[PDB]
């Protein structure tokens, strides 16, 4: 309802929300089968 | 966590601190999964060998945090609990199988900067990204070092620490240890050969593993930090409640109240 | 070893 609320869930304000990306976020991406 | 590093500001805003009322300590970590419900593992509240029987008036949840030992006064969010419930079948007997939890708030937190809920997956999320090879990230508050065996070289953080880590293959997780391993875990860690480390170790129990889905980019919590052997000891790994296993307790229980 | 809470949280 819609999730619990949320919905909004998993993007954080101050990164998704503002297109900024944390420090190490680009290692995690990275190892999954890298993408393209 | 040992050999992790600093949390950013708002890097990690699901977070929640499990701190008890008296004598004043972090007792493990947790996860804001909506306004109203906190998730954990079933250990940190129950745990009969050790004599742990929490209630809930025995503790406070603290949600917004970064500083580990300050009151954030403008930050963050202390809440009281009216509801612990555990997994009818998890078991201390054996081996911390169905390690789950489910906090409720005796009222709602209001989101912030600094405070937000994370995801849980559903069927596809899990499918794709529970894949050994892919990493998760882990944070917490507690242990710098290894202290079931208490430690040097820095004892506790001040801040908030973070590491990612991979998901291992299920033979390797299993020839690791001599416990029995459920379907209802996972594991995670660095291989002895692949040269980087990084572990979970006490006081963060209970806390997110979580990973970023590359299609919709959110943060989803994939796993519940339950336990391990040591801590960043090599040829041992983590291991952690299975989320998506569990889900449909978790639906059952924030439906049947409710509300 | 924690800083002090604000009494309302007991
Ligand atoms: C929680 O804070 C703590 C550590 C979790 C992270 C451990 C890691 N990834 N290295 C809890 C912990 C750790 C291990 C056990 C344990 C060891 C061997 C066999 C067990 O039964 C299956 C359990 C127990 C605990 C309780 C700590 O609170």
């Amino acid at each position: 309802t819609f999730g619990s609320g949320e919905a909004d869930c998993g993007l954080r304000p101050l990164f998704e929300k503002k297109s900024l990306e944390d420090k190490t976020e680009r290692e995690l991406l990275e190892s999954y089968i890298d993408g393209r | 966590i040992v050999e992790g590093s600093d949390a950013e500001i708002g890097m990690s805003p699901w977070q929640v601190m499990l701190f008890r009322k008296s004598p004043q300590e972090l007792l493990c970590g947790a996860s804001l999964i909506s306004d109203r419900w906190v998730l954990t593992a079933a250990h940190c509240l129950l745990y009969p060998p050790w004599d742990k029987n929490f209630t809930e008036n025995d503790l406070l949840v603290r949600i917004g945090k970064h500083s580990r030992t300050r009151y954030e006064r403008n930050i963050e969010k202390i809440s009281m609990l009216e509801k612990i419930y555990i997994h009818p079948r998890y078991n201390w007997r054996e081996n911390l199988d169905r390690d789950i939890a489910l906090m409720k708030l005796k009222k709602p937190v209001a989101f912030s900067d600094y405070i937000h809920p994370v995801c849980l997956p559903d069927r596809e999320t899990a499918a794709s990204l529970l894949q050994a090879g892919y990493k998760g990230r882990v944070t917490g508050w507690g242990n710098l070092k290894e202290t079931w065996t208490a430690n040097v070289g820095k004892g506790q953080p001040s801040v908030l620490q973070v590491v990612n880590l991979p998901i291992v293959e299920r033979p390797v997780c299993k020839d690791s240890t001599r416990i029995r391993i459920t379907d209802n875990m996972f594991c995670a860690g660095y291989k002895p050969d692949e040269g980087k480390r990084g572990d979970a170790c006490e006081g963060d129990s209970g806390g997110p593993f979580v990973m970023k889905s590359p299609f919709n980019n959110r943060w989803y919590q994939m796993g519940i930090v339950s336990w391990g052997e040591g801590c960043d000891r090599d040829g041992k790994y983590g291991f952690y409640t299975h989320v998506f296993r569990l889900k449909k307790w978790i639906q059952k229980v924030i439906d049947q109240f409710g509300e | 070893d924690f800083e002090e809470i604000p009494e309302e949280y007991l």
